[PDB]
């Protein structure tokens, strides 16, 4: 197994506050297929400057996703205090064909601090951060959210300069507002930018750390790190499972202003990743200094046909999701987005089981 | 060019031979088509046509410029791929395709060959020109 | 064939564009006009080759420590490597080795995107039981290959001396895996899907104590409720372990870099063959063209630009350059025939005579066989197109007439 | 009026880009049908014999000839209706002038 | 509306394209038929 | 595909598809045979009236 | 066991030819005289048409 440093030495966990009022925004940000939203690149080829359509996981034309918004936690004046989430630890959805991430979009507008709404900042780019397995249950408390057996935990740390993807076993802690312990409400993962966030030296364990506080780390098989250069560019991120793995996609190797997604890594991870989670994060800055944080939305992928436009350089600017409505469907059975005016016939709305008889 | 494939498509009798003969017949009746209709266009007899032909009457898009200025309009306006009679060969090779799906470039690819019409330009304008100046007479 | 069955005339059907002609029609008499036939082939003059060449594929894991059982196969997957077959199978004694969807030959010598080893503890005795058409515990709850992947079995026994590889205290697997609904009335089967792991391997320990070992999980809400159940059984061991090592490739989901170990000679490199056409093997991609050294185009790290026809028309080398690729295009060819001079003449159509009395250019391609004459008809039999006309010598050669 | 006349909204001239448009999609039938597997593997031959043994690579084959077969067949009646479409119309052009 | 075999048609190449293009034209060219043959058999004049 | 797996699935589904693809190719022929022979009829009734 | 040959077949039939191909082989090694074999003795020993 994987020696992936100490455990936590503290007796305790800080209180989480959960207050889903405040993170019941909205603002929505659906997948528009025209500007390629989602899109994870064909993976062993490119085209260029043609127009054909593709079989492949796609987010849904007219997605709105489910968004996630991480906030400051709780301060008096220089001293931060228990840290603030939504309910997210229990929002546990089934993985599916896995899902593609919006992260950023937000980022260079004035926005709220959400835990003050009274307070508006900057918005800054924020990174999610994941639990992923194959069986949830409860903790020992009834509360929702505990993983089983191996959990694959995608984890941004050093203020969002390195992504840190581990698969292990984790096994909760019994200490104070612990999940296996006494006053447990959810657990969280945390930074302190007044000594995480230094000008020159980040701290790359800041949000391991905090992790740790909540769970052991036990049977790790691996643990890695991807470098991410700090910028506030809008970037996708993407997630699915093969025989051969999990593959992280990402667009900002590849595509960074653009969107598209290539693979960056591969994960050996085989058991079959069935749930998902997004671990709350709150940033324990003191009151004086609170950013906006830039909502994050995760779009769920399957298997659909689209028709996607390869400029000459290759990128995917442009595209249909082929079923969304009659007239992608018209656009799809001509390979084009320019069709000429008439009245064309089309796949008919098809009927749904309501139910069934035996 | 595969061997393994030419043994099994045997195995379905003389196919080649009949889609070989049957586009040979359609190419011939094409030319038949065209040599018997111009053979009917053709005037026995025809007044010379000359700049101001018409007199009143402007006729001089009509008139060969050789092929007719409302001639050359009509085939300028129309989009048409080249098929290269004379070298497409070495122009698919040279320049290459000339867009997406370029399927005067497929023929050396694919496996088909274009030919060409059983009259150029020049014959066919001497034939419509000829027609133009037996109208009145 | 002569009426008394003996072959006095016969067509080499391969000699020259006329032979194909009476071959096709079958007969040594055919009529006088222009026919297409085989274009003349273009020929390979050499060949292009580029693979990963670096670490070997690594089966080191295999080989240390107890292996797991059937539901809990490990799983190693190769990318980006150099594979050899002979190097992990001689270190054990193989009592099987087939494959489906691959030749025996191929799948030692083929490029994969990934090649994807599980290997387990397996009795020898159960061999039966990995079939495709098995419907016994093995291809139910535990473990089944894939039907869309082209796919390897291996069941092989460890040898006394490899001491590196340890031994369970007996082989087991689950015999039962279902879920009981929430009603508490309907048991539904849960059967394992291929390359995957039952849903019963996170009850059943990695070890059945006892066969007839019944093991239960309540499932959550999120889990749909109920119970999830699962019975072990077990087999007795082996003096020697006996393994099974499942095999799956892919073809095509990546640059196919998982290759033979191949030692590379200075002639099979593509900057030193432009322009030629040559035969080519490009991480697995194969096929035949002509490379040119051209602009960059489409995304670079997906090293192959496909067209609308999803043919190869681009690769981003290692060298640095990006080249097209243009099919090994083939020359044209017409037969200009005569019947009652038994002349011919030979047209290539849209074809400079670059590429060929020596050959004639015309507005339709260029002629072999042709003499210019200056000379006008009317009434042409033998059309080459525009207002070209072969007209015969009568015998000699054809002429190039034209059409007045 | 009629020497600006060759636009969308002249019928007879959009037949003549019509007549054009029929010839390219009888050559983009034989272009395009060639990418395709029909069931195969493959629709490269060369990639059948590189992977599967004669017991399997003959079937293989056999679905892309089968395929190729269905579509030259296709193509040449397709010549034919509309060859002898021309000839018709033809003697048709015949009669006007 | 089977997906399996929709993913099995999909090896066809563009084949519901062309069923559909196909058909498309020819009822186009009907409408065009109707259109000119109509329009041709209308008088310029008439009596009720 | 309740009765088969896969490698006999895909048999059995790919019979009904080509049988399916002959139909719809034979009845598009016909319609444009047909199609094509009214267009023509069109133009006779067009020089009747 | 035949193969591409009835077993009712085999024993009944008019051949061309009939090639009898002898030779020791141990049982324990059935398997690998299957087309479906990827073992030494399919590989560089003996294989059938
Ligand atoms: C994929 O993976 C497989 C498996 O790893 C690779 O297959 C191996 O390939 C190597 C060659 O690269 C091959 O090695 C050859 O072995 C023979 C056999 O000799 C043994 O018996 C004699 C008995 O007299 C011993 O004297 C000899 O030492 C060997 O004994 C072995 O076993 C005993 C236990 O019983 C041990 O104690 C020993 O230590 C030893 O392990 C050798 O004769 C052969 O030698 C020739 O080649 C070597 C190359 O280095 C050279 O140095 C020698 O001088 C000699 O070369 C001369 O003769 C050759 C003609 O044979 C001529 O071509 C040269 O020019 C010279 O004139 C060599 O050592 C090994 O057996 C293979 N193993 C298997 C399982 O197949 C495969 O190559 C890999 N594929 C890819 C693409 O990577
Ligand atoms: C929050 O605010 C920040 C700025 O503070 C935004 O960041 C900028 O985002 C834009 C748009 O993505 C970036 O613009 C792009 O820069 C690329 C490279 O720039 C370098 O190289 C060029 C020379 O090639 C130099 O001139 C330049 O100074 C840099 O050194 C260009 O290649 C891009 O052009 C390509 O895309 C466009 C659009 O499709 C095409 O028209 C072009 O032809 C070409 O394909 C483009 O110009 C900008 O560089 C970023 N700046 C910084 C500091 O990061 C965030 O995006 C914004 N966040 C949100 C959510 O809005
Ligand atoms: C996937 O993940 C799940 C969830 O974590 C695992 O299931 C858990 O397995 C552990 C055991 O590893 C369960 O914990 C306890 O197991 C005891 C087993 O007894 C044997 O082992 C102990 C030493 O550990 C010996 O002393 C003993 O003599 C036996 O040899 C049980 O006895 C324990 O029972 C206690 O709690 C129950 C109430 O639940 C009381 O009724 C008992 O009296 C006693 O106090 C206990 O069960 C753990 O509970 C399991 N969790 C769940 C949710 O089921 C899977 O094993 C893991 N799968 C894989 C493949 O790794
Ligand atoms: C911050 O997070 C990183 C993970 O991203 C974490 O990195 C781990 O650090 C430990 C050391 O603390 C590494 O463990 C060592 O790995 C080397 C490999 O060459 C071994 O040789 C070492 O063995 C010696 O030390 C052991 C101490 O337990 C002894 O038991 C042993 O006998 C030897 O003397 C040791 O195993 C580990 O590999 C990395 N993991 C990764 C994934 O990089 C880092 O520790 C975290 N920092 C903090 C402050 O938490
Ligand atoms: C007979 O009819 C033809 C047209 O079919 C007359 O020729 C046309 O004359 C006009 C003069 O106003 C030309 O217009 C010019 O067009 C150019 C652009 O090409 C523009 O730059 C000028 O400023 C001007 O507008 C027109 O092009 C020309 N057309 C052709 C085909 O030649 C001709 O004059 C008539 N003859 C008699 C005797 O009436
Ligand atoms: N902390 C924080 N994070 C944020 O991401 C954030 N975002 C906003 C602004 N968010 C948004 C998002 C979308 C639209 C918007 O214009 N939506 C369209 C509808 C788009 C559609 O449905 O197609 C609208 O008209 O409302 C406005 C504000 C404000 N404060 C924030 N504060
Ligand atoms: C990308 O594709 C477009 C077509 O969609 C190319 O534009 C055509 O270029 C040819 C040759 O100059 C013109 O005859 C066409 O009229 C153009 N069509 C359109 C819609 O503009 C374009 O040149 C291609 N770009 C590259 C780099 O190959
Ligand atoms: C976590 O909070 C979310 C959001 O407030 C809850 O989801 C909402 O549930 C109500 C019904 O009680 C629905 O009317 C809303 O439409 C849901 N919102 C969304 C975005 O889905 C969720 O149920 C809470 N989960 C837990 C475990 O408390
Ligand atoms: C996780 O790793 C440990 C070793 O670090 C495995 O072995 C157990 O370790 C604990 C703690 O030292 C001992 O108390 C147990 O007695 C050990 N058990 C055995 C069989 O050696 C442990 O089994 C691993 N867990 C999983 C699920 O693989
Ligand atoms: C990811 O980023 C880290 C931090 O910049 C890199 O680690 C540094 O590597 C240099 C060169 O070896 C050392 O001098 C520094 O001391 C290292 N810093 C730390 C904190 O370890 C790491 O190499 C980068 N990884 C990749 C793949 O580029
Ligand atoms: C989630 C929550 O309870 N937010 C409350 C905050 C926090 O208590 C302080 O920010 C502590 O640092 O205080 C408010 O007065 C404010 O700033 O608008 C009211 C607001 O509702
Ligand atoms: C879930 O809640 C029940 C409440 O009765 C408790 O017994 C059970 O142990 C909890 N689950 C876990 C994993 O602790
Ligand atoms: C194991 O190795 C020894 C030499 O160390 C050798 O004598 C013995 O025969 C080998 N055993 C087997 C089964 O090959
Ligand atoms: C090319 O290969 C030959 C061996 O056949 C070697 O002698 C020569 O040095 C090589 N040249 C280059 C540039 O690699
Ligand atoms: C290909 O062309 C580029 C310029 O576009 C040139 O720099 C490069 O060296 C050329 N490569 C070869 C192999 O000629
Ligand atoms: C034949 O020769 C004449 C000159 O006598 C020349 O003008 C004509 O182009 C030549 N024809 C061909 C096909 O070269």
């Amino acid at each position: 197994t994987v020696d992936v440093g100490p455990d936590s030495v503290k007796s305790a966990c800080i209180e989480v506050d959960i207050q889903q009022t405040f993170f019941d925004k909205t603002w929505p940000r659906p997948i528009d297929v025209s500007k390629a939203d989602g899109i994870i690149y064909p993976q062993g080829r490119t085209y260029s400057n043609i127009t054909i359509t593709y079989q492949g996981l796609f987010p849904y034309q007219g997605d709105h996703g489910d968004m996630y918004v991480y906030s400051a936690g709780h301060a008096t004046g220089t001293t931060p205090q228990k840290l603030f989430v939504a309910n997210y630890s229990q929002d546990v959805k089934q993985f599916a064909n896995g899902f593609v991430v919006r992260i950023g979009a937000a980022a260079n507008s004035t926005g709220t601090v959400i835990i003050s709404p009274s307070t508006s900042a900057t918005i800054r780019k924020i990174y999610p951060a994941f639990m992923l397995g194959s069986s949830v249950g409860n903790f020992s408390d009834g509360k929702m959210g505990r993983f089983f057996n191996h959990t694959l935990v995608l984890l941004p740390d050093g203020c969002g300069t390195l992504l840190r993807a581990f698969y292990c076993i984790l096994e909760p802690r019994s200490g104070n507002h612990c999940p296996a312990g006494n006053s447990y409400t959810s657990f969280a993962t945390y930074h302190t930018p007044a000594t995480d966030c230094s000008d020159g030296n980040y701290n790359r364990n800041a949000s391991l750390n905090s992790f740790k506080e909540y769970f052991n780390l036990r049977n790790c098989t691996f643990m890695y790190t991807y470098n991410i250069t700090e910028d506030e560019i809008l970037e996708w991120f993407g997630i699915t499972q093969t025989a051969q793995g999990v593959h992280l996609f990402s667009s900002r190797y590849v595509d960074l202003y653009g969107g598209n997604m290539f693979q960056f890594a591969t994960l050996p991870v085989y058991d079959t990743i069935k749930y998902y989670s997004i671990i709350p994060h709150s940033i324990r800055s003191i009151q004086s200094d609170r950013k906006a944080w830039a909502a994050f939305y995760v779009y769920k992928l399957q298997p659909l046909t689209f028709l996607l436009d390869f400029s000459v350089d290759g990128y995917i600017r442009r595209a249909i999701d082929c079923g969304f409505n009659d007239l992608s469907q018209l656009h799809c059975s001509y390979e084009s987005f320019d069709v000429e005016s008439g009245v064309y016939s089309v796949s008919s709305f098809e009927a749904k089981p309501s139910g069934s008889v035996v | 060019g595969f061997q393994k494939c030419e043994q099994l498509l045997r195995e379905y009798g003389q196919f080649c031979s009949k889609i070989n003969q049957a586009l040979h017949g359609a190419n011939l009746r094409q030319d038949d088509s065209v040599r018997n209709l111009f053979a009917s266009v053709k005037s026995s007899q025809s007044s010379p046509i000359i700049p101001g032909f018409g007199g009143d009457f402007n006729l001089t898009l009509l008139e060969p410029v050789a092929r007719s200025a409302i001639e050359d309009l009509l085939f300028d306006k129309v989009t048409i791929a080249d098929p290269g009679y004379m070298q497409g060969y070495d122009d698919c090779m040279q320049q290459g395709p000339a867009s997406a799906r370029d399927l005067i470039c497929a023929q050396y690819v694919a496996g088909y060959k274009v030919l060409p019409p059983l009259m150029d330009v020049n014959m066919e304008a001497a034939y419509t020109s000829s027609l133009l100046g037996s109208i009145a007479g | 064939f002569s009426v008394d069955g003996y072959i006095r005339r016969a067509i080499d059907c391969g000699f020259n564009d006329l032979s194909q002609l009476h071959c096709s029609y079958e007969s040594f008499d055919v009529e006088s006009g222009v026919y297409s036939v085989s274009s003349f082939e273009a020929k390979p003059s050499g060949s292009v080759v580029e693979q990963a060449e670096g670490v070997e594929c690594d089966f080191s894991p295999l080989l240390s420590g107890t292996p797991p059982q059937v539901y809990n196969f490990k799983r190693l997957v190769f990318t980006n490597c150099n594979y050899n077959l002979t190097k992990l199978l001689s270190l054990f004694s193989v009592n099987d080795f087939t494959c489906s969807q691959i030749s025996p030959a191929a799948i030692a010598s083929n490029c994969y995107s990934s090649l994807i080893l599980d290997y387990f503890s397996y009795p020898l005795s159960m061999k039966s039981d990995l079939s495709v058409s098995s419907a016994g515990p093995i291809s139910q709850f535990n473990y089944k290959q894939s039907f869309s992947n082209p796919t390897c079995l291996i069941l092989a026994t460890v040898p006394h001396n490899l001491t590196t590889i340890t031994k369970p205290l007996k082989y087991s697997y689950i015999n039962k895996c279902s879920r009981l609904l929430s009603d508490d009335r309907t048991e539904v089967p849960q059967l394992v899907n291929a390359n995957q792991y039952s849903p019963c391997v996170s009850i059943v320990p990695s070890t059945v104590w006892e066969d007839g070992d019944y093991y239960r999980k309540q499932l959550s809400p999120l889990e749909g409720g109920g119970w999830l159940v699962a019975s072990g059984s077990t087999v007795a061991m082996t003096e020697q372990l006996q393994m099974g090592f499942g095999i799956t490739v892919q073809y095509g989901t990546d640059t196919n870099s998982v290759c033979p170990k191949l030692e590379f000679a200075n002639d099979t490199k593509i900057a030193s063959q432009l322009g030629n056409c040559v035969e080519y093997s490009l991480y697995g991609v194969s096929g035949r063209g002509v490379f040119q050294n051209c602009t960059a185009v489409g995304v670079r790290q997906q090293r192959f630009v496909y067209d609308a026809y999803q043919n190869l028309v681009g690769y981003y080398s290692d060298d640095g350059n990006y080249y097209c690729l243009r099919a090994c295009v083939s020359v044209p060819v017409s037969v200009i025939y005569d019947k009652e001079t038994k002349t011919h003449a030979t047209l290539f159509g849209s074809v400079a005579c670059e590429h060929i009395y020596g050959p004639l250019q015309t507005p339709v391609g260029c002629v072999l066989g042709l003499v210019n004459s200056s000379l006008f008809v009317e009434d042409c039999k033998l059309p080459l197109g525009q207002s070209l006309c072969a007209l015969p010598d009568t015998p000699g050669e054809m002429r190039l007439a034209s059409i007045a | 009026a009629m020497q600006t006349g060759f636009t969308t909204t002249n019928e007879a001239f959009q037949k003549v880009q019509d007549a054009v448009n029929n010839n390219a999609q009888a050559l983009s039938k034989l272009a395009s049908e060639l990418s395709n597997t029909f069931g195969a593997i493959s629709a490269s031959i060369g990639d059948i014999i590189q992977r599967l043994d004669p017991p399997e690579q003959d079937a293989q084959i056999d679905r892309l000839i089968n395929g190729r077969l269905t579509t030259l067949n296709a193509f040449v009646a397709q010549q034919l209706v509309r060859s002898e479409s021309a000839a018709l119309s033809a003697q048709l052009a015949k009669d006007k002038v």
